[PDB]
C-alpha cells in the first residue's frame, strides 16, 4: 500500500516534551501518544498531534489504558479548527 | 455531598440468557445501572461512572463522565464473547482509578459475576491482599451461580475488606421470581 | 424481535449525530451571514486527466481574476451566468446565489397591483390559474400566446388594462418602440432576461403592444432602420417552441394593424387566439361606461339613448375621457352632481 | 392463541423497521454538508497565462491584472500539459500549480410552402439526440461588422468538432443597399467554399416559398438533398393523436380513422391546437364525458376557419 512516508521533525519534539513535562515523578514508562496525518494521499505526512495519557502494569504485561472521550474531544476540536488533517495511528517511545 | 466513583462490570457471557433465571437479565441489572446512577445522579450529579466488561479483552465502552446520556445509548452492544476474567479485569480497573478528574472523590469499584472463577485461591488472596494494601472500595455481587454460592468466597471477603467500621458489604442473592433490583438496594451501598 | 433489538443502537447513533451536528450548522450562520461584496460567476467545465475535473470563472468588481472551481451546497437554479454570490475574506468562494438580473432598469418598467367576446377573453385568462387541477383528467392543455387585435378605435388596451385588474395578479407594461434601442444584440437579453424575472417571481400578466409595427417584414427592398425586432420575435418563438419552461407564465401579444402577419405565429405557445371585433355595439360602451362611473355621484335618471348614439369610433379611454371631462365642468357648474346631459356636453367638448 | 403472536410481532417489528428510511436518506445529505464543508478548505488560488519559456522546469506568467511573475514546477504534474500556450491557474502561497485552466450529407434543403411543423420534427429531432445544442439566427448583419462575428461563430464550429446548424426562416435573407447585401453574399460562398471539413457539421434550413431561396445556390455543392414536407405521416399523426388522446378520456366507442382521413393539408400543433379547442368547445356541456361526434364537428369547423385564415 504505502511505498514511504514522512516524518516531521515536530511530533518528536513532543516527545521531547512528553520528556520535559515529567516533572520527576520515579515511573517515567512507555507513553502512548495519538499520531495525526493525511491517510487520503498515497504518501503520509506528518503535520501535528497531541497527546492521551497512558499507563501499565508492573507485573502484569497485558494492562493497558486508553481514553475514548479526551480522544474524540481532541480530534473533534482538531478537526473543527483543520479539516485538512485526520486521525492515522499511534506511536510508543518504548525501546523494546 | 459525596465524592466518590462509580465503576460497573457487566457480564457479556450467554449464561446472563439462561432460561430458568431472568430472562436475560443483563437487560434487568442495565436497569439497575440505570436508577442507581438516576439516584446518585440525584444525590451528587458530580460523580462519574465508567463501563468495561470482564471479558478476556478490556475495552471501555465509555470514559468516565457525569452525563450518562451518551451511556445511555453505549448500553447495547455489549458484544456476547469470551467467558470470564478476573484479574486483568481488577487491573483494568483499581489501577486505572489514577485517571479520574477529581482526586477529592473516593474509590468505588463493584462488579457483576454470572460466571464461575477459573482462578485459584492464590491469585484471590493476592489481588485481595493487594486491593486491601492500596485501600480500594470493593462491593462483590454475584448473578446466578452453578456450584456452591459462598466456600472460598467468604475468606477472599473476610480477607479483602479492612476498616471493619463502615466498611464494605457483601451482597447474596439466592434464586427467585422477584427482580435484583430491590435486592441490590437493600444494602448501604445503593441509595 | 430479538433481531430487531440492534435498530436501537442505530437510532441512538442517529440522535447522537443529529446533537453532534448542531455545532457544525451553528458555525454557518455566523459564517455566511455577511459577504463582504459581489463578484461575477462564469461557469466553465474542465477536465482533471474520484478525481473528477471541476472548475469556474471569477470576475471581481475590482477587475480582478482569479481561479476557484464550483463548491458550497446543494445548487439548483446555480451554475448560471449570474451574479451577487456570497463571498468571505480570501476565501472566494460561493455561498449563497441570488439573481437580481442584468443591469436592472429594463425589469422595473412598471409596478401594478363586446359581452360575448369579453366573456372568452376573461375565461382564457382566468383558466389557467383555476382549471390546471382539472386539466389532469380532462387533459386540457392552455393556450399560451393570444393575438388581440381589431380596427383602431376599439380601445381593446385599456379593456386589457382593465382585466388585468381582474385577475388580480401583477400587471407589466412593455410596448414596441421600447424593444429598439441605439445598442446591439438586445434582443436575446431582454428576452432571456424577461423569462428570468417570470421564472422566479408570481404568475404575473404580461402584456405588449404594437407588434405589427416591429414586426414588419418590409418587403421593399431598399432601406429601413430595424431588422432587429424581427430576430428577436423569431428567438422568441424559438423559446417558445423547443424549450419545456414555456408551460410557464404566458405572455399576451397584441397588434394594431393586420396588415403585416406572420405565418410561424401559430402554435400552442405562439399566438393560438385569434379575434377580430367588428365594429364594436353602443349599449355595451354604456354598460362599461356605468360600470366605471358608478362610483361617482350621478343623479339616477339616464336614457343612454343619447349616449349610446353619439358616440361613434371612439376608444373606451375616450368614453373615460368623456366621464372626466363631464366631472371637468361640473366643479365650476356649482352642481355637486353630474347631470345626464354633461356626458354628451363632454362628447361634443372634447370630441 | 401462538400462531397470531408471529403476526403481531411481525407487525411492530414492520412498523419499527419502517422509520429507519425518515432518517438514514437525509443522513446522507447531512453527511454530504460537511463533507462540502471539508471541500471548502481549499482557497486562495489565482491565475495566469504563458507566453516565453526559457527553462523547461520554470517558466514565465502573465496575470489578468497585467503584473507578470514567475512560478516553478510541481511533483505532481508533468510536463505534458506545462507547454506554453495554455493559460493555467497559480496558488498565493509560494505561487504553485494546482491545475490548468482551458479557454472557452454534409447539408440539407427542407422547403415548406405546404403549411408548416417542420420545425416541429427538428424540434423533435433536437430533444431526442441532436449531439449538442445549437442554435443560428436568420440575420446576425444588423446583430459590415457582422462578418468577423460570422468567423468567430463559425470559428467556435471549429472549436468544437460535433455540430448541428439549425437555421429558421432563411427567406428573409435570401433576398448601394443591394451591393451590400450582394457583397455578404459573396461573403458566404467565400466561407462555405473556403477550406473546411464538411463531413462532421450539418446544417439544416427553414424556409417558407420557393422564390427568394436562390435556386443556384440550392446547388448540389451548397446542399446535398431536398426533402419536401406535405404534412405529417399518417402513422406520425395516427400516433400523435394517440399519444394526445392519452390524458384525455372518451366513450367506449372510438374510432381515429375518422380524424386522420378527415384531416388534409394540417399541422400538428395546430392540429393539437384544434383539438384544445374542440375540448374548450365540449366543455360547454359540462359532461364528464365527451363523444367523437362533437370532437368531429369541432375539428370540422375550426379547421375550415383555419383554412380561410390560411390566406
Amino acid at each position: 500500500a504505502v511505498q514511504k512516508v514522512v516524518v516531521h521533525p515536530l511530533v518528536l519534539l513532543s516527545v521531547v516534551d512528553h520528556f520535559n513535562r515529567i516533572g520527576k515523578v520515579g515511573n517515567q514508562k512507555r507513553v502512548v501518544g495519538v499520531l495525526l496525518g493525511s491517510w487520503q494521499k498515497k504518501v503520509l505526512d506528518v503535520s501535528n498531534s497531541f497527546a492521551v495519557p497512558f499507563d501499565e502494569d508492573d507485573k502484569d504485561d497485558s494492562v493497558w489504558f486508553l481514553d475514548h472521550d479526551y480522544l474524540e474531544n481532541m480530534y473533534g476540536m482538531f478537526k473543527k479548527v483543520n479539516a485538512r488533517e485526520r486521525i492515522v495511528g499511534w506511536y510508543h517511545t518504548g525501546p523494546k | 455531598m459525596v465524592l466518590e466513583s462509580t465503576m460497573v462490570c457487566v457480564d457479556n457471557s450467554e449464561y446472563m440468557r439462561n432460561g430458568d433465571f431472568l430472562p436475560t437479565r443483563l437487560q434487568a441489572q442495565q436497569d439497575a445501572v440505570n436508577i442507581v446512577c438516576h439516584s446518585k445522579t440525584r444525590s451528587n450529579p458530580e460523580n462519574n461512572v465508567g463501563l468495561i466488561t470482564l471479558a478476556n479483552d478490556c475495552e471501555v465502552l465509555t470514559t468516565l463522565t457525569p452525563d450518562t446520556g451518551r451511556i445511555l445509548s453505549k448500553l447495547h452492544t455489549v458484544q456476547p464473547k469470551g467467558k470470564i476474567t478476573f484479574c486483568t479485569g481488577i487491573r483494568v480497573a483499581h489501577l486505572a482509578l489514577k485517571h479520574r478528574q477529581g482526586k477529592n472523590h473516593k474509590m468505588r469499584i463493584i462488579a457483576f459475576v454470572g460466571s464461575p472463577v477459573e482462578d485459584n485461591e492464590k491469585d484471590l488472596v493476592k489481588l485481595a491482599k493487594r486491593l486491601k494494601k492500596e485501600k480500594v472500595n470493593v462491593d462483590i455481587i454475584n448473578f446466578g451461580e452453578e456450584e456452591v454460592n459462598t466456600e472460598k468466597l467468604t475468606a477472599f471477603v473476610n480477607t479483602l475488606n479492612g476498616k471493619d467500621g463502615t466498611g464494605s458489604h457483601l451482597v447474596t442473592v439466592p434464586p427467585g421470581p422477584s427482580l435484583a433490583d430491590a435486592l441490590i438496594s437493600s444494602p448501604i451501598l445503593a441509595g | 424481535k430479538i433481531m430487531k433489538s440492534e435498530v436501537l443502537r442505530v437510532t441512538h447513533e442517529l440522535q447522537a449525530m443529529k446533537d453532534k451536528i448542531k455545532e457544525n450548522s451553528e458555525k454557518i450562520k455566523v459564517n455566511k451571514t455577511l459577504p463582504y461584496l459581489v463578484s461575477n460567476v462564469i461557469e466553465l467545465l474542465d477536465v482533471d486527466p474520484q478525481r473528477k475535473g471541476k472548475c469556474a470563472v471569477i470576475k471581481t468588481s475590482t477587475r480582478q481574476t482569479y481561479f476557484l472551481p464550483v463548491i458550497g451546497l446543494v445548487d439548483a437554479e446555480k451554475l448560471k451566468p449570474g451574479d451577487l454570490v456570497g463571498v468571505n475574506k480570501d476565501s472566494y468562494l460561493i455561498l449563497e446565489t441570488l439573481p437580481t438580473e442584468y443591469d436592472s432598469r429594463v425589469k422595473a418598467m412598471e409596478v401594478d397591483e363586446l359581452d360575448k367576446q369579453i366573456q372568452e377573453l376573461v375565461e382564457a385568462i382566468v383558466l389557467p390559474m383555476n382549471h390546471k387541477e382539472k386539466f389532469e383528467n380532462l387533459g386540457i392543455q392552455p393556450p399560451k400566446g393570444v393575438l388581440m387585435y381589431g380596427p383602431p378605435g376599439t380601445g381593446k388596451t385599456l379593456l386589457a388594462r382593465a382585466c388585468a385588474a381582474q385577475t388580480k395578479a401583477t400587471f407589466l407594461k412593455l410596448a414596441g418602440p421600447q424593444l429598439v434601442q441605439m445598442f446591439i444584440g438586445d434582443g436575446a437579453k431582454l428576452v432571456r432576461d424577461a423569462f428570468a424575472l417570470a421564472k422566479e417571481k408570481a404568475p404575473s400578466i404580461i402584456f405588449i403592444d404594437e407588434l405589427d409595427a416591429i414586426g414588419t417584414k418590409r418587403f421593399d427592398s431598399e432601406k429601413a432602420g430595424d431588422r432587429e425586432v424581427q430576430r428577436t420575435m423569431l428567438e422568441l418563438l424559438n423559446q417558445l417552441d423547443g424549450f419545456q419552461p414555456n408551460t410557464q407564465v404566458k405572455v399576451i401579444a397584441a397588434t394594431n394593424r393586420v396588415d403585416i402577419l406572420d405565418p410561424a405565429l401559430l402554435r400552442s405557445g405562439r399566438l393560438d387566439r385569434k379575434i377580430e371585433f367588428p365594429m364594436p355595439n353602443e349599449e355595451a360602451r354604456a354598460r362599461i361606461m356605468q360600470i366605471h362611473s358608478r362610483k361617482m355621484n350621478v343623479s339616477p335618471d339616464v336614457n343612454y339613448e343619447e349616449l349610446a348614439r353619439c358616440t361613434d369610433d371612439f376608444n373606451g379611454a375616450q368614453c373615460k375621457a368623456v366621464c372626466v371631462e363631464a366631472g371637468m365642468i361640473a366643479l365650476r357648474r356649482g352642481a355637486t352632481e353630474l347631470t345626464h346631459e354633461d356626458y354628451m356636453e363632454g362628447i361634443l367638448e372634447v370630441q | 392463541d401462538y400462531r397470531k403472536k408471529l403476526l403481531e410481532h411481525k407487525e411492530i417489528d414492520g412498523r419499527l423497521k419502517e422509520l429507519r428510511e425518515q432518517l438514514k436518506e437525509l443522513t446522507k445529505q447531512y453527511e454530504k454538508s460537511e463533507n462540502d464543508l471539508k471541500a471548502l478548505q481549499s482557497v486562495g488560488q489565482i491565475v495566469g497565462e504563458v507566453l516565453k519559456q526559457l527553462t523547461e522546469e520554470k517558466f514565465i506568467v502573465k496575470a489578468t491584472n497585467g503584473p507578470r511573475y514567475v512560478v516553478g514546477c510541481r511533483r505532481q504534474l508533468d510536463k505534458s500539459k506545462l507547454k506554453p500556450g495554455t493559460r493555467v491557474a497559480l496558488d498565493m502561497t509560494t505561487l504553485t500549480i494546482m491545475r490548468y485552466l482551458p479557454r472557452e450529407p454534409k447539408g440539407c434543403l427542407l422547403y415548406g410552402p405546404p403549411g408548416t411543423g417542420k420545425t416541429l420534427l427538428a424540434r423533435a429531432v433536437a430533444s431526442q439526440l441532436d449531439c449538442n445544442f445549437l442554435k443560428v439566427v436568420s440575420s446576425s448583419i444588423v446583430d459590415g461588422e457582422s462578418a468577423r462575428l460570422i468567423r468567430e461563430m463559425f470559428n467556435y464550429a471549429r472549436d468544437h468538432q460535433p455540430c448541428i446548424i439549425f437555421m429558421d426562416e432563411i427567406d428573409a435573407i435570401g433576398g448601394s443597399a443591394d451591393r451590400e447585401i450582394q457583397r455578404t453574399l459573396m461573403e458566404l460562398l467565400n466561407q462555405m467554399d473556403g477550406f473546411d471539413t464538411l463531413h462532421r457539421v450539418k446544417m439544416i434550413m427553414a424556409t417558407n416559398r420557393p422564390d427568394t431561396l436562390d435556386p443556384a445556390l440550392l446547388r448540389p455543392g451548397r446542399l446535398d438533398r431536398k426533402i419536401h414536407i406535405d404534412l405529417p405521416n399518417e402513422q406520425a399523426r395516427l400516433d400523435i393523436l394517440k399519444i394526445h388522446a392519452g390524458p384525455i378520456t372518451k366513450h367506449g366507442e372510438i374510432d381515429y380513422e375518422a380524424i386522420v382521413k378527415l384531416s388534409d393539408g394540417f399541422n400538428g400543433a395546430d392540429l393539437r391546437n384544434v383539438c384544445t379547442e374542440a375540448g374548450m368547445f365540449a366543455i360547454r356541456a359540462d359532461h364528464d364525458f365527451v363523444v367523437q361526434e362533437d370532437f368531429m364537428k369541432a375539428v370540422r369547423k375550426v379547421a375550415d376557419s383555419k383554412k380561410l385564415e390560411s390566406k
